[PDB]
């Protein structure tokens, strides 16, 4: 499914990037995961990853790194600490089970 | 339902060529959710492509993969002998995960005609009641081959079954092997048992035969 | 090295129960969504069954809904499949496999057998195919459940050998011929045996084919 991210942003002086992920869904999920992964030299890392049941914040599994925030179908992310981070949705429940995959960020460092 | 369909059903190539195997999606289906995967015969599948283009690790450059929507490709630009197996396509953007029907890569060799054999059923099968004839196809290429059951020259129906082995690994042939079953009652009814095949490598079909 | 080792594969009749397992091995196994895959056999791969990563939630291919049960236990590295009701359709080899974080199924496991039949498990009579550049063989008749090994001389004789994929008959018992392509000349001279082995009746029979 459809998954819409930034092609490029900034991060700011101190390490941290904010970019917003947005995706759809062709029926209406109650039962969201968000995952971030690094992709650098064909091998993928996982950033992070939050489970979200829509309308009942955001919950990350450790903020060591990302602390985001819901708002719909939008997740504002915040990475802190040079590859391309690629913004991946999974709609669980209820079936048909949907995977997507944004076309990837860049994140260039002032 | 995610429908996904392979084409051709047998590629037929030598070394050293170029296979082009084609898989088609009943509905549009982003890039990033299409598969590919080699399966040898007794082994489990293996992850070649994903995301159409991206390749697995551990994967030689000469596989390569492209297009979007409802056609892909998957290309071997320079076949080796291990590349010869069963390629399947995955569509896993949603469930159900929908696999293709599979494509099978043969070694194209030259034509071999089969060395026909005939085999009446052993007396010690037919203390059981039952007459097995069996015939053999020996070593023949392409795979196609038709065989059909004389029994006092009239052909039979339904009562016969059919087994291939796989591609010979050195010699590149096929072998085949009917059975014709009948009651040893039946049996001992008719006197001409006769095998007759068909083949590209014989101008006329041959017939291998046998009284008792 | 990443590994998924399956097991509780057997023969069984239908409306039974199986019973599979999928050992895995070499990475966070809590990290990863799992499938069950199914390949029947001369046949294509369906997919049968996906779990979450923590079992929040399972979804099943409608072959199987209502009848089969996908679990994990991530404190144990272990995955299973219990498949209830069975039928003769549910005959396949069941791969045990990982979903990637980008989506494919990256890692298999070599797979675990499972043969739903009403047959019963039985020996196979061995019949000699007699000659008359010659061919001899075994005929491998009426046996359950596959499979059967055979050999010739002992396993000394190899080349020129085809031992066919077995066939099943309308009995429910499988069927299969061995054969050997031998110069006309050495008939007489040379012995020539066939060694069949069905384990799971425990028969071991040897035939020599003579002409």
């Amino acid at each position: 499914m459809h998954v819409a991210q930034p092609a490029v942003v900034l991060a700011s002086s101190r390490g941290i990037a904010s970019f917003v992920c947005e995706y759809a869904s062709p029926g209406k999920a109650t039962e969201v995961r968000v995952t971030v992964l690094r992709q650098a030299d064909s091998q993928v890392t996982e950033v992070c990853a939050a489970t979200y049941m829509m309308g009942n914040e955001l919950t990350f599994l450790d903020d060591s790194i990302c602390t985001g925030t819901s708002s719909g179908n939008q997740v504002n992310l915040t990475i802190q600490g040079t590859g391309l981070y690629i913004c991946k949705v999974e709609l669980m429940y209820p079936p048909p089970y949907y995977l997507g995959i944004g076309n990837g960020t860049q994140i260039y460092v002032i | 339902e995610i429908v996904l369909t392979q084409s051709p059903g047998t590629l037929s190539l030598s070394p050293g060529e170029r296979a082009t195997l084609s898989c088609r999606a009943s509905q549009s289906v982003g890039s990033s959710y299409l598969a590919w995967y080699q399966q040898k015969p007794g082994q489990a599948p293996r992850l070649l492509i994903y995301g159409a283009f991206s390749r697995a690790t551990g994967i030689p450059d000469r596989f390569s993969g492209s297009g979007s929507g409802t056609d892909f490709t998957l290309t071997i630009s320079r076949l080796e002998p291990e590349d010869f197996a069963v390629y399947y396509c995955q569509q896993y953007g949603s469930s159900p995960w929908t696999f293709g029907q599979g494509t099978k890569v043969e070694i194209k060799r030259t034509v071999a005609a089969p060395s026909v054999f005939i085999f009446p059923p052993s007396d010690e099968q037919l203390k059981s009641g039952t007459a097995s004839v069996v015939c053999l196809l020996n070593n023949f290429y392409p795979r196609e081959a038709k065989v059909q059951w004389k029994v006092d020259n009239a052909l039979q129906s339904g009562n016969s079954q059919e087994s291939v082995t796989e591609q010979d690994s050195k010699d590149s042939t096929y072998s085949l092997s009917s059975t014709l079953t009948l009651s040893k009652a039946d049996y001992e009814k008719h006197k001409v048992y006769a095998c007759e095949v068909t083949h590209q490598g014989l101008s006329s079909p041959v017939t291998k035969s046998f009284n008792r | 090295q990443v590994q998924l080792v399956e097991s509780g594969g057997g023969v069984v009749q239908p409306g039974r129960s199986l019973r599979l397992s999928c050992a895995a091995s070499g990475f966070t196994f809590s990290s990863y969504t799992m499938h069950w895959v199914r390949q029947a056999p001369g046949k294509g791969l369906e997919w049968v069954t996906f779990i979450s990563y923590d079992g929040n939630n399972k979804y099943y291919a409608d072959s199987v809904k209502g009848r089969f049960t996908i679990s994990r236990d991530n404190s144990k590295n272990t995955l299973y499949l219990q498949m209830n009701s069975l039928r003769a359709e549910d005959t396949a080899i069941y791969y045990c496999a990982r979903t990637g974080w980008l989506g494919p199924f990256d890692y298999w496991g070599q797979g675990t057998l499972v043969t739903v039949s009403s047959a019963s498990t039985k020996g196979p009579s061995v019949f000699p195919l007699a000659p008359s550049t010659a061919a001899l063989g075994c005929l491998v008749k009426d046996y359950f459940p596959e499979p059967v090994t055979v050999s010739w001389n002992s396993g000394a004789l190899t080349s020129g050998v085809h031992t066919f994929p077995a066939v099943l008959q309308s009995s429910g018992l499988y069927s299969l011929s061995s054969v050997v392509t031998v110069p006309s000349s050495s008939l007489g001279t040379q012995t020539y045996i066939c060694n069949v082995n069905h384990k799971p009746s425990n028969t071991k029979v040897d035939k020599r084919v003579e002409p």
